[PDB]
């Protein structure tokens, strides 16, 4: 399966011109077009090979919608004032994500159209494609106002259609990098600390897309041993990079065996110091 | 409401001195967006880095990463400054060649 | 391509 996804971001500063409006869409983890309202000349924007052919009609096209979005935006930010009271001079965030997952027999498996105001939670549209999840009172204005206005509708279309349509073209433009599934390269790392005892570090390298579990196990007992687990992060090249740490007594490390899942392993790894 | 960006140092291949490699800065977690971001060598300013658009998770919080080339020797430091309206002072986190 | 507000606001 695969995953056609847009975030956008509006943000507001009071006194110095109106909110700053950004677009952003991916397809898997891989970033392919961008917009950005405060650019010279803003414009729908190409950010991987395989869209740049794309006619001066779909730059244009986009171009057009970003500009309307931002536009709506700018009045979602004042409203929100009014339904939480809030004074004119606070900067406000409003984020907004849109896309499909879909299975490579084009399949839908779920759509998603969900916002949030300041970092949290506003509304979110449900896996049916038909109800709205409100998080709070201010939301639940907005969820009766697309009720009645059957706001569901259009957007359901949107991801039932569109959404699949082109993220299907975008995997036969772009087929030569986006369907590949880059197993990790895993090795474990000793590293003796001055308090006697060992780190023992299980390291995933060079693998896409960036979904992985690392997992530290003995033999089927719960860990008590002290532990740690950065954020997945991107190498640059289109590959990402993990870790996963465990503090085991000297002399102990063999009872330790690293455990590692990715899509593109015909086996999870297990790996040992 | 506030989030406290997380940071993360490190290059892109495994480090060999005197082989050109990449430098990462990779900043995730905060919130608001707005976020200033430096790489530093032996102190100073990186005058080439370069910044990836920024987006943001699951969870709404942003992320963004700086990226800078370079060889690594014995001798040289490296490091990544953030400045965030969630922080009091811009963090500086140094490069460990382990992490 | 992405998806359009159509002037529908919270």
């Amino acid at each position: 399966s695969h995953s056609l996804r847009y975030f956008v971001t509006a943000v507001s500063r009071p006194g110095f011109g109106e909110p700053r409006y950004m677009e952003v869409g991916y397809v898997d983890n891989t970033e392919f077009v961008r917009f950005d309202s405060d650019a010279e000349n803003p414009r729908y924007e190409p950010r991987a090979r395989w869209i740049e052919q794309e006619g001066p009609e779909y730059w244009e096209r986009e171009t057009r919608r970003a500009k309307g979005n931002e536009q709506c935006f700018r009045v979602d930010l004042r409203t929100a004032l009014r339904y939480y009271n809030q004074s004119a001079g606070g900067s406000h965030t409003l984020q907004w994500m849109a896309g499909c997952d879909v299975e490579s027999d084009g399949r839908l498996l779920r759509g998603y159209w969900q916002f949030a105001y300041d970092g949290c939670d506003y509304i979110a549209l449900n896996e049916d494609l038909k109800t709205w999840t409100a998080a709070d009172m201010a939301a639940q204005i907005t969820r009766r106002k697309w009720e009645q206005a059957g706001a569901a509708e259009r957007d359901r279309a949107y991801l039932e259609g569109e959404c699949v349509e082109w993220l299907r073209r975008y995997l036969k433009n772009g087929n030569a990098t986006l369907l590949r599934t880059d197993p990790p390269k895993a090795h474990v790392t000793h590293h003796r600390r001055p308090e006697g005892d060992v780190t023992l570090r299980c390291w995933a390298l060079g693998f896409y897309p960036a979904d992985i579990t690392l997992t530290w196990q003995l033999n089927g007992e719960e860990l008590t041993q002290e532990m740690e687990l950065v954020e997945t992060r991107p190498a640059g090249d289109g590959t990402f990079q993990k870790w996963a740490s465990v503090v085991v007594p000297l002399g102990k490390e063999q009872k330790y065996t690293c455990h590692v899942e990715h899509e593109g392993l015909p086996e999870p790894l297990t790996l040992r110091w | 409401i506030q989030k406290t960006p997380q940071i993360q140092v490190y290059s892109r291949h495994p480090p060999e001195n005197g082989k050109p490699n990449i430098l990462n800065c990779y900043v995730t977690q905060f919130h608001p967006p707005h976020i200033e971001i430096q790489m530093l060598k032996n102190g100073k300013k990186i005058p080439k880095v370069e910044m990836s658009d920024m987006s943001f998770s699951k969870d709404w919080s942003f992320y963004i990463l700086a990226h800078t080339e370079f060889t690594p020797t014995e001798t040289d430091t490296y490091a990544c400054r953030v400045k965030h309206a969630s922080m009091a002072e811009p963090k500086t986190v140094y490069w460990d060649r382990d992490m | 391509r992405g998806p359009g507000c159509a002037f529908v606001t919270i």
